RNA sequence: GAAGGGGGCCUGACUGCGAGGCCUGCAAGCCGAGCAGGGGCGAAAGCCGGGCCUAGUGAACCGGUGGUCCCGUGUGGAAGG
RNA sequence: AGCCUGGUGUUGGCUCUUGGUCGCGCCUGCGUAGGAUAGGUGGGAGCCUGUGAACCCCCGCCUCCGGGUGGGGGGGAGGCGCCGGUGAAAUACCACCCUGGCGCGGCUGGGGGCCUAACCCUCGGAUGGGGGGACAGCGCUUGGCGGGCAGUUUGACUGGG
RNA sequence: CAGCGUAGGGUUAGGCGGGACCUAAGGUGAAGCCGAAAGGCGUAGCCGAAGGGCAGCCGGUUAAUAUUCCGGCCCUUCCC
RNA sequence: GGCGAGCUAGCCCUGGCCAGGGUGAAGCUGGGGUGAGACCCAGUGGAGGCCCGAACCGGUGGGGGAUGCAAACCCCUCGGAUGAGCUGGGGCUAGGAGUGAAAAGCUAACCGAGCCCGGAGAUAGCUGGUUCUCCCCGAAAUGACUUUAGGGUCAGCCUCAG
RNA sequence: CGUGGUUCGUGGAGCCAUGGGGGAAUCUGGGCGGACCACCGCCUAAGGCUAAGUACUCCGGGUGACCGAUAGCGCACCAGU
RNA sequence: GAGCCGGUAGCGGGCGUGGAUCCCUGGAUGUCCGAAUGGGGGAACCCGGCCGGCGGGAACGCCGGUCACCGCGCUUUUUGCGCGGGGGGAACCUGGGGAACUGAAACAUCUCAGUACCCAGAGGAGAGGAAAGAGAAAUCGACUCCCUGAGUAGCGGCGAGCGAAAGGGGACCAGCCUAAACCGUCCGGCUUGUCCGGGCGGGGUCGUGGGGCCCUCGGACACCGAAUCCCCAGCCUAGCCGA
RNA sequence: GGUGGGGUUCCCGAGCGGCCAAAGGGAGCAGACUGUAAAUCUGCCCGAAGGUUCGAAUCCUUCCCCCACCACCA
C-alpha cells in the first residue's frame, strides 16, 4: 500500500519517498502518528508540486552564485591604506572589504565566511573566496597612502 | 443494525445446502440434497477509531469498506464539534448534490 | 429307430429380419417356418440363430463404458446430449 | 442449534529457524582390473600451467581415509592424454545430463521468541496509564462431533394382533 | 313486603385516605449499547406503596352525611 | 400472529398473623472436685424444622351427596400449627415456552404441549346423509397386480348408441 | 467462494442479484448473444426522475332471468348491541 | 318559497313572504382523551414553568398564550430561528422477512408458496421505465397492461408436479436531470503553489460512440417547447322548467 | 471403480546395481551343559513373463494375488 513518508524510516527511506507497505502499518503505525500519509491521486499532485516548488527555488538560488561568479571573478576592488613598507597600520578586514566592494563597483556581500581568519596585515594580490555552496574567487588589491 | 456505515451493507438470508453424492461430472449418478434452511450471511463488520479535529470518531465498517474511512479523513474542511462528526464526514461527504 | 457314449472337422453361444401362432387384464413370457448376408459340418439330402425340455431372474428411472452416422442455442469448433 | 477445527478478513513491527520448488553455481560416486581411489553420453590430439607448474608448509570439508578437494602460500617452468591392456567404460580439456550434498538468489510454505499500535479487559484520572495481544473476539468458508432440538420412517399375509 | 317498577331526595374535610412529598421490587429511561423491520437492553433521572414523612379530639345534629355540618377545646403549612 | 400468571407454580419488594398450656438445651451463678482441669450437683436460664392444642393452613379414614347447597360440597374423624410456617398489598417469568421438594403437576373449571383469530372449506382410501313420478333393461361380491388386503388399475359380468 | 432470482432442483449452467476474498481499465475501454475459444454481431454497467394505458373499492350513482326477514350483510328493528 | 322549533306526540311557550325551517359553499366556536407533543398517568385524569390577565390578590384559584422528541437548513457552536416529520386509512401497491396443513395415495429433495402471515413505506394509485435490452432477423427499439405465442420451450426423487421468453395482435404513449473533462468564483488547509480539498455557477449527458480542449466554418430572424406557472371551458359539491 | 504399499529358502523379516544360497530372528537337525522343563553356547540348511546394460533379488513395462485407504451405488 502506497504511503508519502513524513520522514526518514531507515530501510523505508527518507521523506517523500513513495514505498509500498501492509494497510495494518500504514493505518494503525505510520498514519495515526503523523510519521507518512497515503498516496493519494491527490496527494501525488501536492508532492509533484512540493518537488517543483523545491527545485524551482533551489535552482532559483544557485542563479546568485552563478551571478556573482560572473561578476566578481573579473572586476577588482583596490583598497587604500596608510601605507608603511609591506606592513598596514590598520588592518583590511571582512567588514572592510564588504563596504569597499560596496561603494566601489556597486555591489553587495555579506562578508559572513569569506576569509575571517586573521584580518589581513600585509599590502600585495590577496585572492579570497566567496559562497556558499558553487561560488567565486575574488581579487582584492591592498595598496598605499590614502 | 449489523450493518456497514459506508457500503450499506446488511445481512442477507441464505440457504444452507447440504448434498450428497458423486458429480454427475466425475461420473457420479449425480449429487442429492439432504436438506436445505435458512442461514443469513453477516457483513464482515469491523471498528475504524480514527481522529478527527479535536476528536475521535468510531464507524462502525464492513472490513471491505475500511479504506473509505480514511478517505473521508482525507476530506478536511472546519468542523470544532462533538462527535458528529462523522454525521457531517457521511454521506453529506459521501455523494451530496 | 437317441436326447446316451466315442471320434474328426469346426464356433450358427452369427448379423439383418420374421409369415404365423401359444399364452395372456396390461406389461411380459414362449415357439417359429421362411428370405438376405457371410459362414460351418456333410458325398449329398441336409442340419446349425447354444445346451432333451420345463427353474438359474429384475420394468422404469439415474448413471458408467465402447462405437457411430444424429443434434450442437449468431457461425465454426467444443461442452452436453 | 451448540461445540471442536483448517484457510482467509479484521491483522501489524522486529528477529531466529526450517522446509518445498525453481535458476545458477560449487561438489559428490570409486569390483579385485587400466597403474590406482574414472557417474552417464558426446566432442577429443590437443591441452592446461609461466591470465606465475610440480613438491611441501597451514587450513577447510568429504572419504570405501587408496584418499578426494579447494583456498592461503613456501613455490618455479612443468604437469597431461593417446599408446599399453585379463573386467564393458577409458581414464587431459569442453559441454549437455543422472545420483546425492552444499552455496546464494527467486516465489511460495512450517515453526520459535520478543515488540505495540489494531482488537479485548482495566484504571474516581483518559488525545492517557496498566494488563492481554496480533492471539482472543467477530465475518466468509472447511471438515467433524452433535436426540440438546426438528421432520419423518419403522411392509404385507395372517382362522384377532 | 322488598335488595323489584316510577319518582324525589341523600355523600359537605387545610388536620381522615390519596394527590400539588419520598423512595422499594419492578417499570421506564437524556447518555450509551445491540438488533433484518418490529424491537431488545441501559447509567443517571423519572414512575411506582397496605413501607417512610405529614397538622383533630370529644359531643350534638339528618329520613338519609358527618374526625367532613354544628358546639367546645387544640394544631399545620404557605404569603405578608 | 397475537391474548393470557386477577386461577395455579416459583421468585422479587413491602406489610400482617400464630389463644393457651407443656418439655427444660446451652450459658450464667453457687457448691463439690483437682496440682490445675475435665467433670458432678444445684439454682437460674429459656433453646428447638421440640410436645398438646384454637385461630390459621391442611385433606387421613369413613358416611352423605351424585339432574348436588356445590362443574370437589357437608358431617364425623384426622395432619401441621416459631417454620422448609401462614397470609394481604405491589411486582416478574408463558406455549416447545414458563414454572414444578418431580405428579408429565400447574400455566383462568379437561394441558404428553394453553387460548384466540388466521392458513381453512387443512386432510379424512372412514362413518352418516343425499329430497318428485312413471317406463324398459339389469349386475358383482371372480382373476391378475397393488406398502395391497374393508382402497384401487385392467380384465370379467350390467346398460345405452351405431 | 457461499446463495437468491429465472422454466432452469448442479445440470454442459450462462444471464441478473450479492454475503466473503483478491481486485482493474476510460473507446485501442467494457458488458452480452447459455460452459470455453475464434469469428461475426448487440449493447454501453457501477447517479437520478418521468405522465398515460394498470390494481383496488371505505365512498356516491345506475343497472340486475340477485335475496325477500331461517333469505339478503352478522345487523331491514338504536348491532358489532 | 310556506311553513317551522330533529326521531317526538304532549305540556308550556316561540318563529316565518321585512323570506323562516330546510339544502349547498365558506367561515366562526370547537371541553377532555387520542400521534398527543409542558410533565405525569390506570386514555378522557393529575401536577407544573414562563409571559399576560381577572379577584382584596402576596399566599389561592381561574383565564389567554407558550413550553415534547427527531430530521433538515442556514447561523458566530452558542441566544436560536425556519421548514418538515410523527399518526390513521376498506381493499389495492412496493419492499424487508416468511410458514404449515396439504400434494407426492408413506416420506426427506420437490409441492402447497414467495402463499398465509408479520414489519416498514407509498400513494390515489403503487411498481416499472428511456437498453452495458432482446436474440438470429443485418432483426426489434423505454415501461406497464390485455389477447396470443403455449400448457410451447424447458424444469422435474424426469415423480407428484412446475412452467417461461422472443415474436405477433392490442391499450397507452415521453422523454428528461445529472457525474466527470474543462472554465469560473467563494471558502478551508497550508511545506502562497501553474497546490490540494470542500461549496456554488457555468459547461456536458451520448452507441450512425459521445463529450471536454485547440483551429476553421457565418453561425444571423431563428424554429421547437414543457411533466412547471397563469387564464379559460367543462365536470363535482344545492337546485329549476318540463306536455 | 480409484489410490498407496507389497509379494524373498518352512514362518517372519530386512532387501543393495558390481555376486550377495541372499542380514537377522525363530522353527527343524546334530553336538555341549542337564533333577524336570528351559535358558545359555557351537555347527547344518527372490510372485510371473518380458525387457535395459558387462552384471537384475535392485530399474521400467506388463500380469496375478495380498494388505491398506478413499469414493460410489440406478
Ligand atoms: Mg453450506
Ligand atoms: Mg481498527
Ligand atoms: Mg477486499
Ligand atoms: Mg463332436
Ligand atoms: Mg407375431
Ligand atoms: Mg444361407
Ligand atoms: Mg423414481
Ligand atoms: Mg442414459
Ligand atoms: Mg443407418
Ligand atoms: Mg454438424
Ligand atoms: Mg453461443
Ligand atoms: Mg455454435
Ligand atoms: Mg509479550
Ligand atoms: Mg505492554
Ligand atoms: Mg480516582
Ligand atoms: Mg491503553
Ligand atoms: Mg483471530
Ligand atoms: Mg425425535
Ligand atoms: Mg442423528
Ligand atoms: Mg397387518
Ligand atoms: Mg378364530
Ligand atoms: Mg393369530
Ligand atoms: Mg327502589
Ligand atoms: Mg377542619
Ligand atoms: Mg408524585
Ligand atoms: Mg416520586
Ligand atoms: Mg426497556
Ligand atoms: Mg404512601
Ligand atoms: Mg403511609
Ligand atoms: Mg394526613
Ligand atoms: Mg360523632
Ligand atoms: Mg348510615
Ligand atoms: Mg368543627
Ligand atoms: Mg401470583
Ligand atoms: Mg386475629
Ligand atoms: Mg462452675
Ligand atoms: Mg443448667
Ligand atoms: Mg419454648
Ligand atoms: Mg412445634
Ligand atoms: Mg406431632
Ligand atoms: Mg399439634
Ligand atoms: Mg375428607
Ligand atoms: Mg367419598
Ligand atoms: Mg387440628
Ligand atoms: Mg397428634
Ligand atoms: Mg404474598
Ligand atoms: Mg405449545
Ligand atoms: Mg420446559
Ligand atoms: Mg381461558
Ligand atoms: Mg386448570
Ligand atoms: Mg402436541
Ligand atoms: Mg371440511
Ligand atoms: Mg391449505
Ligand atoms: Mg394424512
Ligand atoms: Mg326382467
Ligand atoms: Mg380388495
Ligand atoms: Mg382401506
Ligand atoms: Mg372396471
Ligand atoms: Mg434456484
Ligand atoms: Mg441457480
Ligand atoms: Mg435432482
Ligand atoms: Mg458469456
Ligand atoms: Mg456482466
Ligand atoms: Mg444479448
Ligand atoms: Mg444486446
Ligand atoms: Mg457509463
Ligand atoms: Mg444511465
Ligand atoms: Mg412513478
Ligand atoms: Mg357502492
Ligand atoms: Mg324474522
Ligand atoms: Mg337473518
Ligand atoms: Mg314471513
Ligand atoms: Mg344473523
Ligand atoms: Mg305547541
Ligand atoms: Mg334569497
Ligand atoms: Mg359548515
Ligand atoms: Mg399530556
Ligand atoms: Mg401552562
Ligand atoms: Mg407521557
Ligand atoms: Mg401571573
Ligand atoms: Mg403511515
Ligand atoms: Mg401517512
Ligand atoms: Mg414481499
Ligand atoms: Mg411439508
Ligand atoms: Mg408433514
Ligand atoms: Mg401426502
Ligand atoms: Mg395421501
Ligand atoms: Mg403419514
Ligand atoms: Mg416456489
Ligand atoms: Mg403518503
Ligand atoms: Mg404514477
Ligand atoms: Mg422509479
Ligand atoms: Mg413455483
Ligand atoms: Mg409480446
Ligand atoms: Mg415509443
Ligand atoms: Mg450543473
Ligand atoms: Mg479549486
Ligand atoms: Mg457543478
Ligand atoms: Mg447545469
Ligand atoms: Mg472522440
Ligand atoms: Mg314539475
Ligand atoms: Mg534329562
Amino acid at each position: 500500500m502506497k504511503v508519502i513518508l513524513l520522514e526518514p524510516l531507515e530501510n523505508l527511506g527518507d521523506v517523500g519517498q513513495v514505498v509500498d507497505v501492509k494497510p495494518g502499518y500504514a493505518r494503525n503505525y505510520l498514519l495515526p502518528r503523523g510519521l507518512a500519509v497515503l498516496a493519494t491521486e491527490s496527494n501525488l499532485k501536492a508532492l509533484e508540486a512540493r518537488i517543483r516548488a523545491q527545485a524551482k527555488r533551489l535552482a532559483e538560488r544557485k542563479a546568485e552564485a552563478e551571478r556573482l561568479k560572473e561578476i566578481l571573478e573579473n572586476l577588482t576592488l583596490t583598497i587604500p591604506v596608510r601605507a608603511g613598507e609591506t606592513k598596514i597600520y590598520g588592518s583590511v578586514t571582512a567588514k572592510d572589504i564588504a563596504e569597499a566592494l560596496s561603494r566601489q563597483h556597486g555591489v553587495t556581500i555579506d562578508p559572513k565566511r569569506l576569509a575571517l581568519e586573521k584580518p589581513i596585515k600585509e599590502l600585495g594580490e590577496y585572492v579570497l573566496t566567496y559562497k556558499p555552496h558553487p561560488e567565486v574567487p575574488i581579487q582584492l588589491k591592498v595598496s598605499v597612502v590614502a | 443494525s449489523k450493518v456497514c456505515e459506508i457500503s450499506g451493507k446488511r445481512p442477507i438470508v441464505a440457504n444452507s445446502i447440504q448434498r450428497r453424492g458423486k458429480a454427475k461430472r466425475e461420473g457420479g449418478v449425480g449429487k442429492k440434497t439432504t436438506g436445505i434452511s435458512k442461514r443469513r450471511q453477516y457483513p464482515n463488520l469491523q471498528k475504524v477509531r480514527v481522529r478527527v479535529a479535536g476528536q475521535e470518531i468510531t464507524f462502525r465498517v464492513a472490513a471491505s469498506h475500511i479504506p473509505k474511512v480514511y478517505e473521508l479523513v482525507e476530506r478536511a474542511k472546519g468542523l470544532k464539534l462533538e462527535g458528529l462528526s462523522p454525521k457531517e464526514i457521511k454521506k453529506e461527504l459521501l455523494k451530496l448534490l
